[PDB]
């Protein structure tokens, strides 16, 4: 199930990512297409201009923001993975406690409201290491 | 201990979230009814076999006084019931003097004065001719110039549509999908008061189907409560607040029109048509509402119980009938076998704690959703016609300003529209999926 | 050579490009104005600190006379327009004949003849009455039939319809903004005279509150100049091309309407009204507008300087009123307090080189955008009505005719809409981001 | 700042790739949530059928155009970073200038010009180094 | 073990039958100066100058003109043009009064005799309060009796008569439909291509050929030509419910006039609307006719005869009829010459057993179009004469079926919906989804 | 003389061909899903009188803007896949999932040179949902191995 895993320790829900990424899209092109059948309801739907309008801004908007995220993971370096795992070392300013309790008997919910705020700031540096890399490498395949 | 910041994407949470949510139906449910309202615009099908998610060690905050699914299914109901009446015949060639005498013919004195017998000039295909007609009004559409001329009701405020004749309005459920990036959590908690946080939260694609039944004081064909009757309101204190209850055992009513009529086609114009109320066939008798009486006292002795875990147990409650105000507030409202029925609930209301039959009253032009501007007549429905409904909930007020608090009075209230999706939705959330989050592991790159 | 292709992407590149832009007004702005056309249908609101980003040793050419905000404006402005008096009634029923008299009661000599007394049969609320009424009208609004008989100016061309009452078209500065993926870049330099690079240029993500201002012949609360009066042209040469004016200082002109007006509903049909000018309670004066003369003189003479520097030194310039054509452009136009007034502007322009009362006209049947097929009527507004605005700038046009022995002879000019907004969007572009490109490096796979 | 790197030279205007490339879609994202600050026109412009419309023709076509950029790099084997080296040597005839002329003394504006009639020839070169390159590595992983 | 495993391939040429919903193109100097046109105005956007085609060497795609979507897409697309460009109209309401009318007598030839009726009515004015006394002439079909000098117009027991804008012509223009990305449109070139089934010479195109969208009933006209035989295209050639829906191989001409000098009479009747009426003849009044050479008629029908046998058996009897049944647009042929509704009589033309003609045409205004009755327009008089010449490229025939069984078996002139007209042109196309991603075993392995 | 050479012309022109021939034209049936739809919107530039006739129509404005972000959600379903099996980048991926006789029992040379695509993905259908969930699994199992080695 797609939020089954919300009740499982983060290092057990851990083992399910793939699930929630694809219904992000998955779902959008089966409720948009193979959900809308019968064809005289898009011919009737059609005549109704602001549902139309609506359900058009919600389908872009979901595209947008998935767009939005995958263009973030692009720049930190995380493409194509559900696991990334970077230079950044972590900072006991945004959570102080053992890895044990962290990963597990713990869920994610949880977790991500204890973290708050921090976000942005671990965003932000997350950018900057990998200009730093993309540079390093630039530079080591001029050397031959 | 040296430990990196790593990046998971596909994390299981959410945040709360206000999106649209798409109007989906059964469609072998509608059983070729295309003319449904309900159905024709609400075409996407649903699901079979909707799936349902249990979230072991899950707890969630509910509130159903701020949820915006109320407020959207709100707006979207006004919207489709607008669209349909949209491509339909006006009635202003209607709006013209009226010279109107008494209907007298085998009446029963409990309707003396109920109808009248209007005759008037009107307009036909050809602009050049004119044709006189008649048809019966009921008194509640019909006013007084300056004893024989009337005008209808609405002709100084607003333009009069007339209802399409073949579109049925009648309720069927309606399920609420969440759109991708979207799920609904469902509330399955036992007395459940409404805002508090709830311990067993399961997750939906859809709600459960909801039929948009419209209706004022009680509440009819709804949800029923497992364990008990449950009150629940925003501020139990503050008298300003409207109280809804929802009952655990329903409470049958038996409504009629038992007069038989005849509807008469009128020509008005090119390609339009009128439909007005021809004659009554037989006997004219009032229309009317039977409760069975044991099981409404039943009723309130439960009701009465709960009320009294909230305003103490020496204090006396009391019941009492509406106060003043419009019609469509004062009274009960059906809109069931396609009329208008307002109807009387004084008869439940008269009591002091420490069948009974409602006499009924039809009106067919209307203004359903408290605005002003925009009427709809009502096409007659011809034979007779009787409703079987459940009571499901009740919405109460109670009048505060006593003095000490020595004694509580309540009445029959609502009206507004919002309170009876309330009292359905109020078991469900929604929210957004927001699958990227940084945990801390031990890793390097 | 030992070089190789390297791609980059998040290029600080961009091109010239034309895309839609959308509104935004400030949000505090908003108050409780719903009922505001500017304010209703922006609401987005604004960055509350816009930026703006200074660009080093970048010079960009700007053509303000093939931009396209300006068509954008003009497209918008007038969509906006169209949708707020359409859900608003009708004025069809009143296209009747009119029996006028004049109004004689306490008039000046300035107003003998100007305003008419019209009665006429109009409908009522129910098809089979009718009223007599009636009002004032202006005697642009009322055109004589073949000798009492007359009728409104539109019956032959088109319906009118009555702007909605509660609808205020008082101007609220709007800015424009880019989508993601496009900038706008803006012009710093002083003395810039459009159609060329600018020296200090900035990037901005939205433009400075414009007021969407619509009047003739001067051009009124717009943007001053820094330093000198700008004289732009597309072609200064060309006597085909209006001169646009821009001032350093502000000249100031209070206008009024002393007439104390009374306004009064008449229903016309079921949900319907008209409202109508009733009897003036006072004396009745000619509206009219006051510009201080010695402040407009000295603005004038520096207006001359800078038309002496692009034509000769030796130069008579004359200034002469307009040439005949429509009122809407022979006049000056503006809308003050709601109503539409038309003034006499010959005692502005009649010099030569080498306080002033102009009078006013007030009409009520208003072809905004100069197109034939569509009219509007502005119901009166009760009451006196005074408002002071600021003169920044002035379009002008050479009278040409090839007139010899250098007697350049400048005569008001206007009409084009577009060119009131080309005074406020000269120095802003609209550009594309293109983020890939590549180039040569010593860096190999 | 964003675009304030444009009368750098093309070396120092290296350091603002992010910059650039986040707003392409993070303008869009914002510009919507913006939105929500002031419900009652969210309702309001549904009603205006036609800047419903254009509305959404923008920001369908802003999407149309960031994917078509990042297919491209995919194509060309520079999916995920900001900075790609390939195997395409350097053709003279593009331009003869030194890399002192190129990435000091110079902007990308300036450059953009430059080449600008070479811009379909280098990618068509882009695209068939790279098809070269994934034939090989297919070839080489059926020889374990 | 084998060792094969599975690789993914993404850019893989395959496709799946698909239904999507085509742009409408036409020709960017289609324009000519002339926007007040139905076509070139909502069907704006500009083409590619330099269409190209594909040919598909070794593709052998199955091809089906009888559910083939793109008909029903232009079926849905051209009632909606005709109905966004009547809105913007006069409502004619107020013509919807008491006539009083006489026969029109002045220079009539017999075949005219009863035909014209000259009425009289009360209409309104740009002033509510005056009306006007006016008259106009009308043709018999479009007025009918109440209850013998007072008629109505034929519309007021059912609906609303707009006026068509005077200025908007319907002139078919060739328009072009095209594939939005990822779809792609397979023609079938065989040469003597059926109908329903495998096609060799495949071509992909981006847009189709251009087509006219040429309104008629019986006659095809204006469309292709088959190129080495006359081609006879059924969904079922044995059931007597289906059409034959004959192509042919050479065009033929009929040459179509409206005799009578027509003037049009200009009538203010509201704040902005104009009422466009028919003013006196000048000259006589004679009937509006269409020619066909007779040898050419009767050789292009022998040839039909021969394709037909095909299926029926060469020791038959072919037999065509003047066709039967139903109101005049399912029993003359339709077609709009000039801007107004010609309904000609085509039993001329059917009258042989297989073992210059002159066809009378009728002329209404009070149109019903795509078999609707819900709205009706009426068409503007032309001014002048109107003449024009156009091409017969097929004809839709229907069989009545065999009764008894015996030799004989009649083809009669059908009539039906717009659809099938459209399947004429559209035969040779299909739209086909775009499919890149597939997988196959290699060698390979991480 | 045929065979010789992989040019074909135009963008379906390896439909008929076989299926190792018709891997030289993976980048033309790639580019065109999206850049056919910033071209068919650039051309409207050409005329933008159509373009403000074409906002007059709701319905033609409303379908054409359905079909649009159609096509865009199509195309970044099947990437998504691509990045879920690990082949995110590639127009050519090979994997780790075996090849099963019984999804289809051909010899390479027979499917590579006698097969054309069109064939292929009709003797193969039956089995594409199988082998999509077993691309899937195993890029799971990689990404978890691949983590713990860092932590080595
Ligand atoms: C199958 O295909 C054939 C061949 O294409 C097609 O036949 C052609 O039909 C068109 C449309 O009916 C015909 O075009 C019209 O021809 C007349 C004839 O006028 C001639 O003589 C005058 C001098 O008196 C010359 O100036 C003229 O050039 C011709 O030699 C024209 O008068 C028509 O023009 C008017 O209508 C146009 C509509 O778009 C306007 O654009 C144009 O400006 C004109 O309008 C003005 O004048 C009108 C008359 O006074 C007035 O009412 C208007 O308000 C306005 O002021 C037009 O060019 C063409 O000649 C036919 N050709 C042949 C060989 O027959 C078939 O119709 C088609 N079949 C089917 C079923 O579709
Ligand atoms: C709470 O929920 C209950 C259901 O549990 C609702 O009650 C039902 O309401 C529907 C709609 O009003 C009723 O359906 C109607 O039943 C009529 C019964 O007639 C019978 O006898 C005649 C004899 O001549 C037969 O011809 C007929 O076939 C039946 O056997 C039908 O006549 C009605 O059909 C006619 O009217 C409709 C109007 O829309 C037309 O479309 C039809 O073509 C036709 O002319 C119709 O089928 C149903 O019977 C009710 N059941 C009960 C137990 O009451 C309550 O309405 C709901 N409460 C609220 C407030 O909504
Ligand atoms: C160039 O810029 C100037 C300056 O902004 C514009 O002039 C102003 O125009 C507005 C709109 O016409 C004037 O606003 C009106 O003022 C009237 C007088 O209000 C006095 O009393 C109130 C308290 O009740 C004080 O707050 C106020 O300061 C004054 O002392 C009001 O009675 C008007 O309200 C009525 O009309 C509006 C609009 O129709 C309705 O919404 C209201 O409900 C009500 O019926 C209104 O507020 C303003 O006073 C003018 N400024 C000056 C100095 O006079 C120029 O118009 C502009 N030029 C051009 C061409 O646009
Ligand atoms: C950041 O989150 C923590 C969570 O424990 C909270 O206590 C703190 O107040 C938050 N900071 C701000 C500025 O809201
Ligand atoms: C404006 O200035 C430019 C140079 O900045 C000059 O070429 C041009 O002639 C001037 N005149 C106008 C009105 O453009
Ligand atoms: C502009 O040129 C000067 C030359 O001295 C240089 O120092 C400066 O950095 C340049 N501006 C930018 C944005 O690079
Ligand atoms: C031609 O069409 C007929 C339909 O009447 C069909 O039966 C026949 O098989 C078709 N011919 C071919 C070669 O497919
Ligand atoms: C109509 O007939 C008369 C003869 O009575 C003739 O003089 C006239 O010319 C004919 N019509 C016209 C307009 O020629």
């Amino acid at each position: 199930g797609f939020l089954g895993a919300a009740g499982s320790t983060m290092g057990a829900a851990s083992m399910t990512l793939t699930v929630q990424a694809r219904n992000l899209l998955s779902g959008i092109v089966q409720q948009q297409s193979n959900l809308l059948r019968a064809p005289e309801c898009q011919q009737h739907l059609l005549k109704l201009t602001v549902w139309g309008i609506k359900q058009l801004q919600a389908r872009v908007l979901a595209v947008e923001r998935y767009l939005r995220d995958q263009q973030l993971l692009g720049i930190w370096g995380c493409s194509g993975k559900l696991i990334c795992c970077t230079n950044v070392p972590w900072n006991s300013t945004w959570s102080n406690r053992n890895l044990s309790e962290i990963w597990d008997n713990m869920t994610w919910l949880q977790w991500d409201k204890e973290i708050s705020n921090y976000t942005q700031i671990i965003y932000g540096l997350l950018e900057e290491s990998q200009n730093q890399q993309e540079k390093n490498e630039q530079d080591l395949l001029a050397l031959d | 201990e040296n430990l990196w910041v790593t990046v998971y994407y596909g994390v299981p949470v959410w945040k709360d979230a206000e999106t649209t949510l798409f109007c989906a139906s059964d469609a072998k449910a509608y059983e070729t009814k295309k003319h449904n309202v309900w159905a024709t615009h609400c075409c996407v099908p649903t699901d079979p076999n909707p799936q349902e998610i249990h979230l072991e060690n899950v707890t969630e905050e509910f509130n159903m006084w701020k949820n915006n699914m109320v407020e959207q299914m709100h707006t979207d109901i006004i919207s489709l019931w607008d669209q349909s009446l949209k491509p339909c015949v006006k009635l202003t060639p209607l709006c013209v003097t009226l010279q109107c005498t008494n209907v007298t013919n085998n009446i029963t004195d409990d309707m003396r004065g109920e109808l009248k017998n209007c005759s008037f000039n009107m307009t036909t295909e050809l602009r050049d001719k004119k044709q006189k007609v008649y048809s019966l009004f009921y008194r509640l559409d019909v006013v007084q110039i300056n004893n024989k001329e009337y005008r209808l009701i609405n002709c100084n405020t607003s333009a009069i549509t007339q209802a399409c004749p073949k579109v049925s309005f009648e309720p069927i459920p309606i399920h609420y999908c969440a759109p991708a990036g979207f799920a609904i959590l469902k509330c399955k908690d036992k007395k459940f008061n409404g805002t508090g946080p709830c311990t067993n939260v399961s997750t939906v694609q859809c709600t459960h189907g909801i039929k948009p039944v419209v209706s004022t004081q009680l509440l009819l064909n709804g949800s029923l409560a497992e364990e008990e009757v449950i009150i629940r309101s925003e501020n139990i204190t503050n008298n300003a607040k409207n109280i809804l209850v929802q009952l655990n055992e329903s409470v049958q009513i038996n409504c009629t029109r038992p007069n038989n009529n005849t509807r008469k086609s009128i020509r008005i114009g090119p390609g339009q048509w009128f439909y007005a109320t021809g004659d009554i066939i037989g006997d004219i008798r009032q229309a009317h509402c039977n409760v069975s009486k044991a099981t409404w006292n039943e009723t309130l002795g439960k009701v009465v119980k709960q009320l009294r875990k909230h305003f103490g147990n020496n204090t006396i409650i009391r019941f009492a009938n509406s106060s003043g105000g419009d019609l469509e507030v004062t009274t009960h409202s059906f809109n069931c076998g396609g009329e208008f029925f307002y109807c009387n609930t004084s008869g439940l209301f008269n009591s002091t704690w420490i069948s009974i039959t409602l006499p009924c009253r039809i009106k067919q032009i209307i203004n359903m959703w408290q605005r002003i501007g925009q009427a709809m007549y009502a096409p007659p429905i011809q034979g007779v016609i009787r409703c079987v409904s459940n009571i499901t909930g009740l919405i109460l007020t109670r009048d505060g300003g006593s003095t000490n608090s020595t004694t509580e009075t309540f009445r029959p209230g609502g009206g507004d529209m919002r309170d009876n999706w309330r009292s359905e939705l109020y078991k469900y959330k929604v929210v957004k999926i927001e699958p990227l989050g940084v945990a801390p592991t031990r890793c390097k790159r």
